[PDB]
């Protein structure tokens, strides 16, 4: 069995940035699921999964480019404390969701003011190449409710 | 002076003889005001937050976003320097209908300027007393208007050209300074209740600056003149300058002044270029092109008219408020709306009456 | 007086008329003109227009692959 | 001292319509302190006060174009009931205020409306003739709070 | 059609000759085609709404203003069909160039009809493929130029006319169909581009379609093309109707489509807009005073390609975003001020066209 | 073949290179023209500009006669 088209991929990973700094992992122990060919994989992780094996063991290499893109300071933008709810102090680190035209967009603070707020909407993966210790745990076929989603 | 300056020094250099060309002087008229309108723009707004407010002010974020706050009142000053340097640069001085027009420009400009300086600085909300500055209105206008009839009578110069009628020209005595008066301090006092909205009375004002400029090089030459059946006047010509000079000055003022202005016009600029249009369409025959390519002015005034007599006559009021800009902007229609509509219709108007001109 | 026709007449009194609502302005103070609680009328309709119900809403997730 | 601009006044006011339904008073015990002289209150009462004494008494009718004005019916508008979160639910005869250009300005719930509420920006005061009992506890200098408020 | 109706009813009253004179033509078409735009306006908004969301929902603030949902996105069809009906009435329907223009106007406005509902109606983001929409325009564009290079080979209808020398004529062959096509897809798709923003795209098109009229009545006179140095056509005199009927649909158009706009005009409206500038350039052999006055189309795309480059060449991007209204925009500059801004600069650069044309 | 001068060919140059911005939108998809942070970005300007309108806030009952 090989990953495929509308197939869910059950994954093991590690994630380490060109610095070393490991983001997060999923162990053997406690797999993730994501479909294919969608895009909700990164994208040149989703090419890399592309046809490989269940139990195939590979390490990948994936660029800035290849992953939410290159860091931009157009979607760093300033706003007042009035737009956030439901928190009673918008300590520096807290993350938001704004409900955008394209689609829901996280909003994290990088800079707080007792009466203005600074937030940056780049993915903490974004701007800074990756490589990815990959195993494929198992392969199955999606449900409706999954593809919907 | 540069025009003058030119003309001596042909004799050195051939290549300024261009600048003696209508054409050439009219366009450098334009350019020239809008960059003064242009440069001086960012430094004089600045300069009036501080004296208007104490303080210089930016929205610095979301906050305040088409927001008028922190916007200084009193603009117009830059629209009637700009308007001065070009013509003086660029304008015939020997020509009497320029200087009439500039007098009367800073006559106004100087009314406005302390009526704002009385609202603003001593913070007398009431500004100037009505009755001075409308004796002052009327004393100005009364002068210019009986120093045109003093120089020209018995002559085209005080004719009464007909919208659509060639023949009916009838042949004006005193009467042509009381409706030199009238139509003067009409259009001051119309462009001046434009101020309503930010951007809504220099566009209009633009628009029948350059009708006027086309109709003053209709009526400066002899051919045109014929062919259009109206009056000849030899200083006419001139005032194409000055027309081309109100068009980029208020090009350049609306460059700032579009909503959300950072800058509001005040009673200076729109007064002086309500007494500009009106000493323009007085000094051309073509008063009623000021009355329908103006129409924006003249249906706002008929507006609070109407809406003051029917608060009189009856406890309702036939609009939302007595400008009908306003009492659109009640409505529901969003301010930029209107502003672009009543640009529209000013457009339009515009066009018909260039129409009419030429349907005669 | 001036040599004035007989059917331009008509026509002077058409301009004056159509020019008087300019005029008649300056014998109407302002506190008629624009009372100052149509100044606050508009404003309040402004700023109650552009209201806005949007609000940015907290999240805690694992999505991230 | 008498009464004049920039002076604080202690002032135990009266205040009845020209039916003599009571609207507002304050006794000598709690009268209102405020700097006079700066169209603060209403206009036919500072004009009145100015050139009394302390101890000084008397009764003044004041038309609507000398306090408050007369109604506007812009000043009543409707507006979504969605506009107003952060409140459970709304009922006639609340208020509320509106931080606004030009001077913020408050409103009172007048109607509501399955989806929609009718609000007036109209004070109670404006658009009636009103009686003013009027008895002058103390006049004194400027003070900041006066100001302030 | 209706002009010869008028001209075959003179023989039974003579009062229809009225119908035959140019400026008579010219101010009734652009009258038709406002009245006619503004008309269909709110028909045309609410059904589209329908189409685009289902439910009419009542266009209103700050949704509309900021966001701008459910505001209908296809648009610029009533711009068609008053630019259509306007023509087909008021202007010669013998008159090659008449249909040399409105073929090309009909065909990409069909293909811009297919891509927004693919869009809208379908919800496919991909849309009409750009590789057909292209092709679609290139062959129109190729088959409207080697049609004119037939009717114009060895004639005056194939030179290029340089806008500041009058001995540089040179006489194109079949590159007179590469200038077609070039100046046709780039004018077309410059257009295109700068739809971002509400009423940005609608002005300058207005100025440059009266410019463009000012240019085709000098072009449909030999005592004025002559007197201008400038190619004489004698099919170009129509060409001031289909010019007018432009700035007519232009105006009504902007009634709406103005910030807070009430509806867009996707690649309908846009497209055909910037072919028929294309085709009226071709047409004058204007391409010059095109580039020239559609100064702010050019700025957009060379904008665009220098973002393009920056991006493929260097690490750090130019602009902040591929056009440069949206550039500014990012920027914190609001989004009437920046089209107004933009609106000030193609007036200024329609008016540099007309005077570069009297310099030669 | 056209006729063409070396000042003539100049300025034909000149015009096509000036007219080439133009035409070269055709080979450039709308994914590299239109970036999609940009527009994320755009759309999260326009969604926090409307969120950032001055809100109404309740008010008590005390008053200043």
């Amino acid at each position: 069995m090989k990953v495929a088209k509308d197939l869910v991929v059950s994954l093991a990973y590690q994630v380490r940035t060109e610095d070393g700094v490991l983001v997060d992992e999923s162990p053997v122990s406690a797999p993730l699921d994501y479909l294919h060919g969608h895009g909700s994989l990164i994208s040149g992780l989703e090419t890399a999964l592309e046809g490989h094996e269940v139990g195939d063991k590979f390490d990948v290499a994936v660029g800035a480019n290849d992953a939410y893109g290159q860091y931009d300071e157009n979607l760093v933008q300033r706003v007042p404390k009035d737009v956030f709810m439901g928190v009673d102090e918008l300590q520096v680190g807290m993350r938001f969701l704004a409900e955008t035209d394209q689609g829901p967009v996280p909003v994290e603070i990088t800079a707080v003011e007792d009466d203005h707020v600074v937030v940056d909407g780049n993915h903490m993966l974004a701007g800074q190449n990756l490589k990815f210790n990959v195993e494929v745990v198992a392969i199955r076929e999606a449900t409706e409710e999954e593809l919907a989603h | 002076m540069l025009v003058w300056l030119a003309e001596h020094l042909v004799k050195y250099y051939s290549g300024f003889n261009v600048f003696s060309y209508l054409t050439f002087r009219a366009i450098v008229s334009l350019l020239t005001a809008l960059f003064i309108s242009l440069w001086m723009g960012p430094r004089m707004i600045a300069h009036l937050q501080k004296l208007s407010f104490g303080q210089v002010v930016r929205n610095d974020g979301p906050e305040s976003h088409f927001s008028k706050r922190g916007t200084p009142t009193m603009g117009g000053i830059m629209i009637l320097t700009a308007i001065v340097i070009s013509v003086l640069l660029w304008a015939y001085p020997s020509n009497p209908y320029v200087w009439c027009v500039l007098v009367v420009l800073v006559g106004y400009g100087v009314i406005g300027f302390v009526d704002d300086y009385r609202k603003v600085v001593r913070k007398d909300t009431k500004g100037l007393i009505a009755r001075w500055k409308y004796f002052w209105m009327s004393v100005i206008a009364l002068g210019v208007a009986f120093a045109l009839y003093l120089a020209g009578k018995d002559t085209p110069a005080t004719q009464l050209v007909v919208p659509f009628f060639k023949d009916v020209m009838p042949q004006l005595g005193l009467f042509y300074i009381l409706l030199a008066y009238f139509v003067i301090v009409g259009t001051g006092n119309a462009v001046n209740l434009t101020d309503g909205l930010d951007g809504l009375a220099i566009m209009p004002t633009v628009f029948v600056a350059g009708g006027f400029a086309l109709v003053a090089w209709a009526t400066g030459n002899m051919n045109f003149a014929s062919y259009l059946h109206i009056p000849y006047l030899r200083h006419a010509g001139e005032l194409v300058i000055v027309c081309t000079a109100i068009v980029g000055a208020g090009l350049g003022f609306l460059w700032f002044n579009t909503y959300p202005a950072q800058v509001f016009m005040g009673d200076v600029g729109s007064l002086a270029l309500g007494g500009a249009l009106g000493i323009i369409a007085v000094l051309l025959r073509q008063e009623f092109l000021l009355v329908i390519m103006g129409g924006v002015f003249v249906v706002e005034t008929l507006s609070v008219i109407l809406q003051v007599g029917s608060f009189k006559l009856r406890g309702q009021r036939i609009f939302r408020m007595a400008p009908i800009h306003h009492h659109y902007e009640l409505k529901g229609w969003p301010e930029p709306r209107v502003i672009v509509r009543f640009w529209i219709i000013s457009l339009m108007l515009v066009l018909i009456g260039l129409a009419t001109l030429k349907v005669r | 007086m001036g040599h004035w026709t007989l059917s331009g007449i008509l026509a002077f009194l058409l301009l004056l008329s159509l020019l008087l609502p300019s005029l008649l302005i300056m014998f109407i103070p302002l506190t008629f003109r624009r009372p100052a609680s149509s100044w606050k009328a508009r404003s309040l309709q402004k700023i109650l227009l552009m209201a806005s119900s949007v609000r940015l809403k907290p999240l805690s997730s694992s999505r991230i692959p």
